[PDB]
């Protein structure tokens, strides 16, 4: 309904049922050899960092790994019903890397 | 209660990036968002500089050196005599040529002493055509429909195109030609005012027409030095001769010089502005005109604080970017030219302000500074209740 | 066993039981770096087109979007007992686009 | 009772398409599927033929322009002498070589004005070797079967075939030579046999072989420029002076001229047909025979309502596919030449017939007329009871 | 901690629990334009051969194909506890596409 | 009983392939494994070679050539004049240059009438980096950990690694210089000892320093022979005249030499064994110091049953890797040139043994005798009693 990459300003609860024309528009189809061999592995390095973790068949998966409040502890209606997601990405940019060796770790067992 | 994180796959969040857009020759609103833009830091610029490079050397690749050309000229616009060899190896032969007078030196060509010269080839044309920027899966291309944008900043209309606008890459130096004009007033950016270095651009809100004809009636001749490698060059001129000019109306041409100095008052302090004028190709307003390659002299408009009619000059050998050994011979037309252009645009550079020009970055950054790329990061982890 | 595309003039009933045999050669490693990048996007599309809709790695699983008459009114045994899928592709070319996102916005939804 | 929409991976259908096949140096039949095929809008024929030019010209890009070789030669075959250039670039010595009567122009080499003349490389030849084109994962070769093809036809006997048979690029201007025979019949195909513009290919069930010498004995001889550049030529011949000639057997002739004029009568109204005579590379045979390119004049042959022996011409200066700006100088070879070769496919054009044709494409789509592109689409949709 | 590829002289039932690190290594996004189109298409074809069988997601899956005695008779202590990997795969190694087609024609029932 | 069929992904299995290894610039163990090894039919070995030879020709592609020199020089090393065209071309100037005695023949260049000349570009530096060379996703690279391994044969300790070591591109004829030293003592290896023909790669455990000078005092110079077209030339000499040498330890040396022997013999019957003497890029040690390439008399150091000096003579025309048609001017360096090696292996020939180093790949079979690349192969079927 609002095209690809339309809900960057509304919140995660409205932009979380659109999910799929960012998803959708990763691959081709819009030397270039380079170019094109470079989008085909970008797009298998998200899916099997994906697939590592566990639901690569899916665009929405839960994990076993419990949230840390010294990543972010705000509330959770003002996190999913005032916050946009790049604002979100802004304040957990320095933990990324660490929960994603937790969610490997725990797809592991 | 308790929060278990989860992964949600496509999210819309964008980082910076470098990437590399491919040419071809959608737009979504984006409401309740704002980016920062930079144009004086944007990387398209630089890309859409190495692709011209690029593709104006692999044009001159395969077809014909004038290596043969560097030898005295007993002349008499000159007409040049000079002595070759046929196209048997054996025997030599006399000819003739008529050559501009920017084209030789006191008599031997302007750059067989430093350069090698290649023809461009016959059935190439300089006819600029437009050309749209796509970027690649996986990227996108940020643009700012903010109508106050100085250059840099924050944007508060941010939208999202799959591809850029059609450019022109026409070659000029001093007056911005064919280019897009301003959406309401006259709009000058820079990157800053109080440096002297910096050069400054201006955009104007409504364009200014300039004619520029050729009178000359040229006929075109053709020379061949062995088998294979012709070359073509002007062998007379029927009828009266004359020299090439441009055409442009004094009272458009003063309102606009009252804008700009009005929006120059504007961005420095309170006191008078005065224009000045200005090595033939970046003193005089360098541009291509129906094939042939016109060098005007614009000391007339940069002269303040009916018609008016600059004196141009025309070149056969250019060298664009001044690379290091390489030149180009543009073969001419036969037969009388004319061409009309829109003037969009202004380079400056500092009280006192004189146009100069000599860097063609500048002349794409008008074009791409409602620009930005970025990099889609679709991967995302957020608390959610459930296990 | 019939081998690739063997059953092409079979009927949609029996062309069903050799999905895998035309499944298994769409992607390579059985001048030439073009042919090579150009199945593997083939197959990438189609597989992620797969994947967008769910269930990519099983076969029993739910789509829950009712058929509509106007895209074929033919009844089920003369659909899988008398025609070949040339002539059902055929027949629902133009109608394909009206499934395929009606099969997303169930996945969702 | 409700019907819900499944999907179905791995679904045997296809979709017409074009590919980027590739050179290569299984078979399943299809059932109860009335696949259409047309020779004459085939992108495979266009897809090879662009594959030869481009292997044509890789080859002779890195080796000996011959450039130095347009002088004036006193010539008295024909022996002449040349003045040119040793190593040392200031000393001149006499030299001498025996040319051909189609290599030289009244003396001069007959391709220097017209294009710059490339020697082929002194190691390289020309024998045809089988190259297989072969289709990408997820695409198909689709082949039929049917005896009585005729071109532009729905076949009723399909098959996919993992890529294409031994497709020798021999290179033949009207008889086309080491081909592949039909299976009951002499097969005459047209896209419009009511046209006069369009050719006639002719397909023969069975062969008429066509034994071809160049019984002067000649030797090789090198001629150096300067520093790695070098040319090789004709020294002497060690022996009696002969002409080259080609000796097809006349009964064998007459009986396929026959089997041709029969079944063109049937194809065309009941009326009398006659077979006439066809710039000496589109009017003569032309092949290349161990190494050397041979023009055979064939109006013997084509003049009808022991042995024929037919006279040939050797050239070496070839400029074939009409390209303007290359050449090619083909090195000789010592000793005598003799080869054999099997005539398959002869190309006639329109009451008169008479051989013509100097499209080389028409060649390669007698031998690309059972194959067919496809392009597989493996999912599908269907409605079943309950999901 | 053996690290990658060694358990290959440990005999098969000591060689299987330590699949996970041999796993792992083999992936993508971590002359260049052959080597990085090889492994773009030897992950795809293990990955898609993997699919077809039934069990992506795991590293230890079995199906319903019976064991067939012709291509090999030994009990599982020779098997499990006697041989290594390679020797196993050396006995069996002209069986494999068979078992492979059996395998794939018993998951699409 | 039943057994049921259970699929295992990530099965420590591999398989002998040949993979693309690319260019870069962590070992586990693998227990009760015993893989065989050959480094004769190693292809690691192979594939650095034709990447060496693309890297050469890469960097003498754009360079321009020497043409027109091999003009005829008057000379009086040597002190050489010439007439030479300047850059205007109906004009002819005179210069003066020196050339060393190496690079003329009877005056004429070296390889005027073999191979044409391309100029190396005054940017160009023949210092070797270290290269690793890394094996893609699912390959890996298995290295031999046996302290006395022979080169063939099967290899009781075996490890993996995801590159190979510091291998450094050292062009030496004779004597490996900066290689791997062995572990434990002086090893000689070979494919078979008894013929003659192969040759024979000693690896030393204890490293001999030489130290190579030139102590002439060059000074370059420019010499423009065209539009755009110059090279460069040693103008003149400051000071005493004096010949490059190389100083080597003859304690170190004569210690290494009865090592050399008393391991050979070993091998060999028990036979007395001598060292003798071995056109120079074969007959004398060729290598390449400081961007000059020395070629030294190596007949003190092969002479048997305080420091050695070796007279060592300078070239700046080579045309390494044996390969016709690519010759390159060297450029000169000024000041005097001094530099330092370890000498690693020697390579040896057949009693009599000479050192005989033609072949540039031997000089990478020192470094690449413990790799092998192998594809690793992760699926694998067993039986169970699941279900
Ligand atoms: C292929 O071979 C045939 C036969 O050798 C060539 O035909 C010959 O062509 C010449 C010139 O066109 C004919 O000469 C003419 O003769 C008549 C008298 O008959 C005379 O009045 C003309 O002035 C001219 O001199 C010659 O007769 C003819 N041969 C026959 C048997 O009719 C043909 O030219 C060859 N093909 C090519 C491409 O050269
Ligand atoms: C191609 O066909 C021609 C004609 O069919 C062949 O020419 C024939 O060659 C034979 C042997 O060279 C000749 O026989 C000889 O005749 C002379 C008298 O002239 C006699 O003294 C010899 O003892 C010998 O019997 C024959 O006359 C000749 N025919 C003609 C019409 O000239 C030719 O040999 C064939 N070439 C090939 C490669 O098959
Ligand atoms: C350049 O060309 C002119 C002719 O256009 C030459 O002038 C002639 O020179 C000859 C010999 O000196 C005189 O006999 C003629 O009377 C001259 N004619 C004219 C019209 O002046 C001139 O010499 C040439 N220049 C050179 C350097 O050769
Ligand atoms: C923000 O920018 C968008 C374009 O990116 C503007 O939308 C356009 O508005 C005009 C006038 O209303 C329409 O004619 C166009 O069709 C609109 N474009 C699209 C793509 O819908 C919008 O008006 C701008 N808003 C502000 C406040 O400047
Ligand atoms: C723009 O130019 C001005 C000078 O024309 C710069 O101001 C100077 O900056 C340097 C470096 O920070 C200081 O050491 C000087 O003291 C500054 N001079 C003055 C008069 O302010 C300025 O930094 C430049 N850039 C911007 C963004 O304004
Ligand atoms: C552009 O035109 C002006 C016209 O005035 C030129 O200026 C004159 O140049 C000549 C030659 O150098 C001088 O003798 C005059 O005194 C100049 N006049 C003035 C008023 O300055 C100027 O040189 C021209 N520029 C170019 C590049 O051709
Ligand atoms: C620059 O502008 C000034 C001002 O218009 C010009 O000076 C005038 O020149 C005309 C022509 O000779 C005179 O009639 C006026 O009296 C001059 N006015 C003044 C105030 O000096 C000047 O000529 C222009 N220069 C150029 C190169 O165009
Ligand atoms: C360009 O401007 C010039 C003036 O600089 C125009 O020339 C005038 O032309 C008309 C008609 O031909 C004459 O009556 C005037 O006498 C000319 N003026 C001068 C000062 O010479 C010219 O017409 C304009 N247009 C073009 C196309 O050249
Ligand atoms: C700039 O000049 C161009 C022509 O060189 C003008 O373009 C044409 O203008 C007329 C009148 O409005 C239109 O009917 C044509 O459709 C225009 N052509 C094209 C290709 O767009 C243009 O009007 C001038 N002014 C501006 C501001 O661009
Ligand atoms: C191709 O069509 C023929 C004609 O129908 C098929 O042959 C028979 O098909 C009927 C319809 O199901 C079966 O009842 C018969 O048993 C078939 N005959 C035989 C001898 O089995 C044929 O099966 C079709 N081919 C394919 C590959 O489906
Ligand atoms: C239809 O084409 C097939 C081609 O496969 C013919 O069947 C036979 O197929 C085998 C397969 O290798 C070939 O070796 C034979 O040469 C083919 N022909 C015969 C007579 O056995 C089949 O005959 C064709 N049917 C018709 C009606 O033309
Ligand atoms: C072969 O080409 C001829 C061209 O003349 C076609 O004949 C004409 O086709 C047009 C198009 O329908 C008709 O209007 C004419 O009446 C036809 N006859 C003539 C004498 O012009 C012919 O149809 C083509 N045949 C095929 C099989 O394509
Ligand atoms: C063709 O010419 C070559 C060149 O002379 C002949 O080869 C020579 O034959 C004689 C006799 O056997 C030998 O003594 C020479 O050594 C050969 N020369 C070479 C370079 O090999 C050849 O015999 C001739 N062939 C015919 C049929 O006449
Ligand atoms: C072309 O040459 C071959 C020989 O290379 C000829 O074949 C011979 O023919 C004769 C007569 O028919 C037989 O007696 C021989 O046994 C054949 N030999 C071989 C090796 O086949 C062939 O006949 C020639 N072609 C023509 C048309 O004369
Ligand atoms: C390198 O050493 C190995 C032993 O470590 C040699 O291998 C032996 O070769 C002989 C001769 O064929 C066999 O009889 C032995 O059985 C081999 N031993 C093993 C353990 O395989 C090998 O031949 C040596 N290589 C060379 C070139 O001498
Ligand atoms: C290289 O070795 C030679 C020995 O042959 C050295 O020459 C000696 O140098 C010393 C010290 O200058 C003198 O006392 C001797 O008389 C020299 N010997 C001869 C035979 O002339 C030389 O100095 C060494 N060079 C380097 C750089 O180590
Ligand atoms: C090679 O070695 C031999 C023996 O060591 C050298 O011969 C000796 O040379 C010296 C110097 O002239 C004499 O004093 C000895 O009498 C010689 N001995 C014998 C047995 O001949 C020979 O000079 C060496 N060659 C080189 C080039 O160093
Ligand atoms: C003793 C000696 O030769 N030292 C040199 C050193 O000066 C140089 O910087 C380095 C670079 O290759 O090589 C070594
Ligand atoms: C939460 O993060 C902090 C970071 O310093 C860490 O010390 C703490 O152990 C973490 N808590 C849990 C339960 O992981
Ligand atoms: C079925 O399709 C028709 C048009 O093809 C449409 O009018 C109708 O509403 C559809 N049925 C349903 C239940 O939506
Ligand atoms: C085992 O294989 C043999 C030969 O392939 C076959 O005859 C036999 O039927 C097979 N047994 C089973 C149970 O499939």
């Amino acid at each position: 309904f609002l095209g690809f990459l339309g809900a960057a300003g509304s919140t995660m609860g409205a932009a979380s049922m659109t999910l799929t024309v960012q998803a959708r528009l990763l691959l081709s189809g819009i030397k270039q050899l380079q170019a094109r061999v470079l989008a085909v592995e970008r797009y298998l390095k998200d899916q099997q960092l994906l697939g590592i973790w566990g639901c690569s068949g899916k665009l929405i998966c839960c994990t076993a790994v419990p949230w840390n409040a010294s990543w972010s502890n705000r509330s959770l209606d003002n996190i999913w019903n005032n916050m946009t997601w790049m604002e979100w990405d802004r304040e957990i940019n320095n933990y990324t890397n660490l929960i994603y060796n937790l969610i490997e770790e725990s797809q592991n067992q | 209660e308790q929060l278990w994180v989860t992964v949600y796959y496509g999210v819309p969040v964008w980082k910076e990036a470098t990437t590399t857009l491919f040419c071809a020759s959608q737009e979504v609103v984006l409401e309740n968002v704002t980016e920062n833009f930079n144009m004086w830091k944007n990387n398209m610029v630089e890309q859409m500089h190495e692709d011209i490079i690029s593709l104006w050397d692999q044009s001159l690749k395969p077809c014909v050196k004038l290596t043969p050309l560097c030898v005295t000229l007993n002349c008499t616009i000159k007409n040049c005599s000079f002595n070759i060899t046929t196209v048997i190896k054996d025997k030599i032969q006399k000819n003739y040529a008529l050559f501009n007078r920017l084209d030789i030196v006191p008599y031997r060509l302007i750059s067989c002493n430093t350069s090698v010269i290649t023809q461009a080839c016959p059935k190439i044309s300089f006819e600029p055509i437009p050309i749209h920027y796509c970027a690649p899966a996986g990227f996108a291309i940020l643009k700012c429909n903010d109508k106050k944008f100085n250059g840099t900043g924050p944007c508060t209309n941010v939208s999202t195109v799959q591809c850029t606008h059609g450019i022109k890459p026409v070659v000029s130096t001093q007056l911005l030609l064919n280019g897009s004009l301003a959406e309401e007033e006259v709009v000058i950016r820079s990157e800053n005012f109080t440096d002297n270095v910096k050069t400054i651009i201006v955009q104007l809100n409504e364009s200014v027409i300039i004619n520029c004809t050729r009178p000359n009636n040229n006929t075109r001749k053709s020379i061949t030095f062995g088998p294979g490698r012709a070359f073509y060059t002007t062998g007379d001129i029927i009828g009266d001769i004359r020299k090439a000019y441009c055409n442009i109306s004094s009272t458009q041409w003063n309102n606009t010089l009252r804008q700009i100095a009005r929006r120059l008052r504007e961005q420095f302090k309170d006191k008078t502005i005065v224009f000045n004028s200005s090595d033939p190709e970046i003193v005089m307003h360098s541009f291509n005109c129906g094939g042939e390659f016109f060098y005007c002299n614009t000391t007339q408009l940069f002269n303040s604080t009916t018609y008016i009619t600059l004196p141009c000059r025309i070149k056969q050998i250019i060298n664009m970017w001044q690379e290091v050994g390489k030149a180009m011979y543009a073969p001419p037309i036969a037969g009388q030219i004319r061409c009309s252009s829109n003037i969009t645009g202004i380079l400056l550079t500092r009280e006192i302000f004189r146009p100069e020009g000599g860097n063609m970055r500048d002349n794409w950054r008008s074009e791409l500074y409602k620009y930005k790329v970025v990099k889609i990061e679709p991967l995302g982890v957020a608390p959610t209740k459930c296990k």
